[PDB]
DNA sequence: AAAAAAAAAAAAAAAAAAAAAAAAA
DNA sequence: TTTTTTTTTTTTTTTTTTTTTTTTT
């Protein structure tokens, strides 16, 4: 089920411009095999796959690069077009094609996604619906019967994105969040801090407003005060030049009628003129928001908490595949098994500043938990990476049975080659009794071809190399013609 | 026996290398081979029939070649000369090669036995120049390869010919290939077997073919039923497990055989059968088949436990039941290791360290326990200290997330936020794609509570203000 | 001519705690072969060898990770130490013993470096003088002749820490400014900026402490004025009716005097004091302030200008030996040749928030200038990777001839990797001659291995693999196993 | 002129069979140089055909040349002509390390017709545990008997092959090609010694074959010149690639030296240039008459050295335009080398027609080496090599004066504002070598104080353009 | 075809931690 | 010899700018 068939790649990295460089690959079940030269475009095939059924660039690369630079074609701009012909899960054709477009503008290189076509063959008719890039993927994601995550990182994996489950605590969070489906609630956790964060600042903001206003509420109600001070020294004046009936009480009076009419007029200035409600305002803004911000704490760490128990309980499934192909496919005494471990934080907040990630994969030696990021071998890494791919595949990827290794046996001994051979030998064998399974595999060594050839043999394989142009020409070759291009 | 029997030492798999590199079981197949070539000269052969995968690796070692060739040079070559002739057109059957005569029709080389043989899927032609370790030993002619194919379209299986006195045989030859690609030629008929047309039905027809016979695949597999109904025996050679005794086949009447490996290359439950070579012995048209052990390769013993079959000292649950297991399939393990102990007396040719295997299945929930601390304790007992013991087995974020608002609502006191109002919130954000669903609910909050304390006047005190919304919030949310 | 001799590793990574498993590795010249299985020491005696020369520990791990964990010793604590024994540039025997302790506390582990030491002959002394850190550090690198950045980056480069060149712009840009010796000048731009920043934010708080130091300013010059004229009106109408009207006169004189009192008695409040002094004060802060803003700014911008030029004086001879190398190297027409370029950004200033780096390898495919990071494969990667460090350690590292290339040949083609073979022995051939040449080869590469065998022989190789309770006993070997452990 | 008393030695030294096997262009070029040399030796009716090592480019040989080098060892080495001499010594020393220490020829069933002795070169230098090499592989096959391969590290005994035909004696001394550093180590220790033949060591020709370095820059890896038996008269000598084939003797040494070269263009140095020959030596008693005979099935190699440097008309330094130039000149003389080849190939009918070309360029006074990818891709289709044809090859900076530099440009293009002039360039200048924490944030502390200070003191008005004017004025009195 | 507004990432920046240096005791 | 305090480096999470995308105009 969901099987890929052909591709036709045109104008992506050093993929020919003009349709006459346009190249065609098939790919064959269960085992294709890319071997070329260093460069050569090996990998473009696996970066064009990924983009074609996600949309996304290889990591580290934008379109600027993914394109045939236009400097190096010598025009002002390149197009590119990558199209894949592929069966959906209930089987019928899907002749997706993606085009883009890298003009010269400048020194800069602009870059631009032109219209994809859709061609879903029915009664004899090819229907052709220039959608665009949403509704590409959408129809992609819908017929391969896998989500955009696992198409990105367990199937299509780049070559330099292999060790991704070997990343930091964030970064793996985010892969198995992604691949998890759970993405939105860790958007709405993301909105819950933002939100919590600028009420912090504007009840810090509210703070030094209400250290201003306290001042001019002082200010009012002392002038208030002593107004009515002067007014009722003004009447015991005026009751005094009554009792006399004295002028120079008279006096008196008229510089306390002075006094009040200019402190009448303070009193209007807009700096406190209202500042009895202005004051009780802000601080009742000040002290609501203050408590929003308590209550957002209290909601994001149990978000939190709810997102990490639903983490872990999802991997509680997949670590057991883990276990068992690390027991399996492990040669060497040093680790008994591995798995992802994912540990809450007890102590986060939204107000924290910089957040503690603690997602990571054990290597269990002995009965010691311990950290196998930074401390595990280059070969161990490669391998524990290449299992926690094989495990995904296993569980969330049913329905593709695609897989492509880039360089499997990157860092791996002797020892461990046979041994993730033969595993790969036995996942062919399990996983295509019922349905098709494909393991395009691009490599370089003939001694893991051999051992993947035995079982389940390989006929034709393809040779991937640049011609005089200094394109990347893809042809096709017999068994015989093998040994020429590995090492 | 007399001289119309065709006595022919049939050997199929002899792989060569297998762990070569391991201290252990290196130097063992090479053993092996070296029975069987004792057994082929002090029988008195006419010659040998090697099955295939004579070669473990697809390009042989210096070691492994070396030691192949040592071990022709000493018994296949020697003065005897050989009491059976070939009728067939030797520039045909062996035209691969610049020299297309069998070995000891060469005026250069004594051969006394030869060994006809055809190529396994281990080492088959590969190559710009199509060849194979068998083509290098008919190089420096020691191994007569037959039965190669040299087609990708259409496979015509031209026969050798024996005469040996009145028997005839009509040696047919079909090296391993790819089996799906065999699948549907047999299913298109493109194969077709060349008969001899002189003396049509007195030739024994005898087949070597080095094909997969179990359920393997829909297409990776050869059942019997494509085979011509005109051959007689078909040695079989890609299945490891020793049937050496002929079957006979209720659809077609043509006898099988599977020698089966001599070395025990794979773990699984078929090659705990002891390994035996056969001796083929042919007069007129009449087969027989008289099986020889092989005293020189190892035992394989392996054992299956179901954890989730015993539900009598295996609990589920059992909080100690890691002690259990362990000890289960330490007893089983020594079990094997005395059983063979006790066989091995009388053989002091097989090597003294059994290859043992236990697999076990834990389908009922319970955890496996650390191989690699119990492998140490047979470190060295058995000849596979790693592959002691084989482990193998056969919610909606929404409802959680609800669930945890559900009961930090009712664990923890809310100052301003309504009880079960974010929840309603985070659902309508990552439901209804809603991108500000929180902020309108946080500042519809800020707003209604700033109105009721303004319409209620209250005083600019901290306590005042905290005890007015801690009322407000525990009044308004009745209605 | 500095040589490495012997070196032992104890308690390190997994090299067992007590002093019976201290694995002991003499160096050959000028070809030392370590191979192994995935785990065992191989990386592992890089780490000490660099460890030992410049105190760095590996990327992604401090020192809670190098010594070997408490927890799978069984110890509380465990105490690692590796001695070298090797020669300086003037050819007098040195061994330098570097001490350290985990002593795990509780859940997190903990570390601590213990005095080394600096035993050395004179006259048979083998004075075995206790050493702090940093005396350590600048003796082995005073000793060896190459500075800490060669050492770390050129000579004994970690596996994970391979393919620095073709890294981020800043990052590339502080690996060349320590290997130009250039650091001092740029923490003295980072000095700079600092300044700038806190002056700049000084600025800022200062713009609201003019406005209401203005505020304060018209409101005591506006009680100054009403009190002048208020004391005019006192007096004018004092001397004009002191000349019945006259005890009004002396009502309204009582009046005067109470506002002049009460409008005196306001100005002394410390908000209107003396505000135009405090007004003029801050006013002269603040535009000494941005004056000074703008000297720096220039400064910044002229001083990072100068480093740039530095960087690309050295650079030009660098990719002058980069391009011969490539030329020499690269089997594939497709890349004419690579270099390392740089330019400073023409609108860089103190107080921009991102400073964007320039510092790249380019590749010059055609005749357009690529950029290599981004758009090179792995292969591609590997080899310019390889071929800068060999590039630097012609330029700089001249008196010392160690190089250890951990697994060079991973991701290279058959091609290539004869090419590569090529290159090394040849270099090996020119480097050998009045200098004691040091490769330190770790493959799992049997191919490999035997091409560099053919030329500059190798009689004894290094095999390091675990022991019955997972040690990693290092084992020397002469040539008559090599395949055991090569794949 | 041959007769029953003259030892007709065909001499080849350094085959290298499988060398480029993957190329189009020179994949089977190595078989059919070894094709001509074994041809050579059949259609001169040789004795036997002496090797000088390295025989087999890779250590461990492919399929494809393994079987090519049986194929033609079989067609050429094997006949059922008779061999002419016998070897008068125990064969269980010199041909050790095998479980058939006798000669290829005297196995009775062998026919060889003329015999192989070869030494190993250190491509196929014996590796593994039982240490076999690839000549291993083909004495088991029983077409070349190898022979002179060292026993231990610890001392070298170089047994003789004892041959004879008639009244010729010629004892054929033999070493493998040990580590270089081991020979200069064993040969000062004296450590190493060639055993005489038993009796009557007046009457040989002490025929002694080396695979070894010689006279080159390598002083620690060579084996120089005498420093070795004295009473040798022929040490033959591989691994020197270049054509020397011709006997002559130094200056006092009293044995001949003979380099007969490789037969193929392995590496593209200058000394492999000259043209490959074979040996046919003759021996009649104690005489030595080799006669060099030309490869016609080698392919030709042109290297030309030019230098930059000495050019000066043509490529003048710091010229607009001395790119095109160079690479102009350089275009005429690839010409002129392919146009020699032309010539050169008419002569004869068996040459490769592609020719190796290849010059090196070494400009060392300033000049931009032409797009090499441009140049040769005018080549595809005529050079054999089209990747190496052109090689370019060559043979204070105070980050202090260029800050101080670019500090007193900047000062004097743009004036400051209340920095005082070069003050902080010495304030860096401290911070940077006195490494002290101050300095930039101290002098901008003293002087902001300073001017503030005086700004006060000198009662101004708060207002924008006079404060900056009188700072200004303030500023300029420091000069 | 154009404007401007916003989503995405990658590469520079900053928080936090953890060990070393110091600087008091 | 211990303890506390501040400093400096690093790993890794965070923010910023820029470029492409989407929506309107
Ligand atoms: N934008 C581009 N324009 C032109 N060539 C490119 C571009 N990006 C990459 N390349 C080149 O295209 C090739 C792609 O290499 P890749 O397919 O990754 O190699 P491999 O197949 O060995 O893994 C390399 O030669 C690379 O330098
Ligand atoms: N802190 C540690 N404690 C114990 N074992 C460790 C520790 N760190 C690494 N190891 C193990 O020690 C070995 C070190 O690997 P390394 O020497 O880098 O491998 P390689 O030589 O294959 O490149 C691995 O087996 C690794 O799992
Ligand atoms: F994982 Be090891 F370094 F090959
Ligand atoms: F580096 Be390439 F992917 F072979
Ligand atoms: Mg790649
Ligand atoms: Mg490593
Ligand atoms: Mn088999
Ligand atoms: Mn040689």
């Amino acid at each position: 089920m969901s099987r890929i068939e052909k591709m036709s790649i045109l104008g992506v990295r050093s993929f020919g411009i003009e349709d006459k460089d346009k190249q065609i690959i098939t790919f064959f079940s269960p085992l294709t095999i890319l071997v070329g030269p260093n460069g050569a475009g090996k990998t473009t095939i696996i970066e064009c796959l990924k983009y074609i059924c996600t949309g996304d660039f290889p990591p580290g690369t934008k379109g600027n690069t993914f394109v045939h630079d236009p400097k190096v074609a010598q025009e002002t701009d390149v197009r590119a077009q990558i199209r894949l012909q592929f069966r959906d899960v209930n089987g019928e054709l899907i002749a997706v094609q993606r085009s883009m477009v890298c003009t010269q503008k400048s020194k800069k290189t602009e870059f631009k996604t032109l219209e994809g076509v859709i061609t879903r063959t029915k009664h004899g008719e090819k229907v052709s619906l220039s959608s665009k890039c949403a509704e590409i993927d959408r129809e992609m994601i819908s017929s391969l019967g896998v989500s955009k995550a696992v198409l990105n990182n367990v199937i299509f994996c780049h070559q330099e994105d292999s060790n991704w489950p070997l990343s930091e605590g964030k970064a793996l969070k985010q892969k198995f969040d992604e691949i998890f489906s759970a993405t939105r609630y860790i958007k709405a956790l993301e909105t819950l801090r933002q939100v919590r964060q600028t009420q912090g600042q504007k009840v810090k903001e509210y703070q030094m407003e209400l250290k201003y206003l306290k001042q001019y509420k002082e200010k009012a109600c002392e002038i208030r005060d002593q107004i009515t001070s002067k007014e009722a020294q003004l009447t015991s004046s005026k009751e005094i030049v009554k009792s006399y009936e004295h002028n120079l009480a008279l006096g008196r009076q008229k510089g306390y009628e002075e006094e009040i009419i200019h402190f009448k007029k303070e009193l209007r200035e807009p700096q406190f003129r209202d500042a009895e409600e202005k004051y009780r305002e802000m601080m009742i803004v000040m002290r609501t928001t203050e408590l929003v911000n308590k209550d957002l704490d209290i909601y994001y760490k149990t978000l939190d908490q709810a997102i990490m128990k639903f983490h872990s309980m999802k991997m509680e499934e997949i670590n057991k595949i883990i276990r068992d192909l690390w027991r399996s496919t492990y040669r060497g005494q040093d680790i008994e098994y591995i798995e992802i471990r994912s540990d809450a934080d007890e102590n986060v907040s939204a107000s924290d500043k910089r957040r503690n990630y603690n997602y990571r994969v054990v290597m269990l030696k002995g009965d010691t938990a311990l950290d196998m990021r930074g401390r595990c071998s280059a070969g161990q890494k490669v391998l524990a990476s290449l299992i926690i791919r094989l495990a995904l595949a296993e569980t969330f990827c049913l329905n593709c049975g695609i897989i492509a290794l880039d360089e499997p046996t990157t860092n791996l001994d002797r020892e461990n080659i046979e041994s993730l051979a033969h595993a790969l030998v036995e996942i062919i064998k399990s996983r295509s009794q019922q349905r098709n399974f494909q393991l395009l595999v691009i490599t370089h060594d003939e001694d893991f071809v051999e051992l993947l050839g035995r079982s389940e043999y390989v006929e034709k394989f393809y040779r991937i190399k640049k011609n005089i142009d200094q394109c990347s020409e893809i042809v096709k070759c017999s068994v015989s013609s093998l040994g020429f291009n590995v090492h | 026996d007399d001289e119309n029997t065709f006595k022919i030492l049939v050997a199929t798999d002899i792989h060569l290398g297998f762990m070569e590199k391991d201290a252990v079981r290196g130097n063992d197949t090479f053993v092996t081979l070296d029975e069987i070539l004792r057994l082929a000269q002090e029988n008195e052969v006419d010659f040998i029939l090697l099955g295939g995968d004579l070669f473990h690796e697809n390009k042989p070692s210096r070691k492994t070649l070396h030691t192949c060739l040592e071990l022709l040079r000493k018994y296949c070559m020697g003065d005897r000369p050989v009491q059976f002739e070939i009728l067939s057109d030797q520039s045909v059957n062996f035209g691969f090669s610049k020299f297309p005569w069998v070995n000891y029709q060469d005026g250069n080389l004594n051969i006394s036995i030869p060994v006809f043989s055809i190529h396994g899927n281990h080492d088959d032609p590969t190559g710009a120049d199509a060849l194979c370790a068998l083509d290098i030993l008919s190089c420096a002619g020691f191994v007569n390869h037959f039965g190669r194919s040299m087609s990708v379209e259409k496979i015509d299986i031209s026969p050798v010919l024996l005469q040996k006195g009145s028997t005839k045989i009509a040696l047919y030859g079909l090296g391993s290939i790819p089996d799906e690609r065999l699948y549907r030629m047999f299913v298109n008929k493109k194969v077709t077997m060349l008969r001899p047309k002189e003396d049509e039905n007195s030739w024994f027809n005898l087949f070597v073919i080095h094909q997969n016979r179990s359920k393997h695949g829909s297409t990776n597999f050869i059942p019997e039923q494509f085979l011509d109904d005109f051959i007689d025996l078909v040695i079989w050679g890609h299945e490891h497990e020793c049937k050496i005794a002929p079957t006979k086949n209720e659809q077609q009447l043509f006898y099988i055989s599977q020698p089966g490996s001599s070395v025990v290359t794979s773990l699984s439950p078929g090659e705990a059968v002891k390994k035996h070579v056969g001796l083929l012995r042919i007069k007129g048209r009449k087969m027989n088949m008289h099986k020889i052990p092989l005293h020189t390769v190892r035992q394989f013993f392996m054992e299956d436990i179901v954890l989730a079959n015993h539900p009598d000292i295996f609990n589920p649950d059992n909080p100690k039941v890691t002690q259990a297991i362990q000890s289960f399939c330490l007893e089983k393990i020594e079990e094997m290791l005395e059983n063979a102990e006790r066989e091995r007396l009388g053989n002091s040719h097989q090597p003294e360290k059994p290859l043992v295997r236990l697999r076990v299945d834990y389908s009922g929930g319970f955890e496996p326990f650390s191989v690699l601390r119990f492998s140490q304790k047979f470190v060295d007992r058995v000849a596979n200290p790693k592959d002691i013991i084989h482990f193998f087995r056969h919610l909606r974020v929404e409802d959680l997330v609800k669930q945890y608002f559900q009961t930090a609502e009712k664990n923890v006191q809310l100052s301003l936020l309504t009880e079960r109002g974010m929840g309603e919130a985070v659902q309508e954000f990552v439901d209804k794609e809603e991108k500000d669903a929180i902020e309108e609910l946080v500042k519809y909050q800020l707003e209604k509570t700033q109105r009721f304390l303004k319409e209620r006047h209250i005083d600019a005190l901290e306590d005042k203000i905290d005890e007015e919304v801690r009322r407000f919030r525990e009044t308004r949310q009745k209605n």
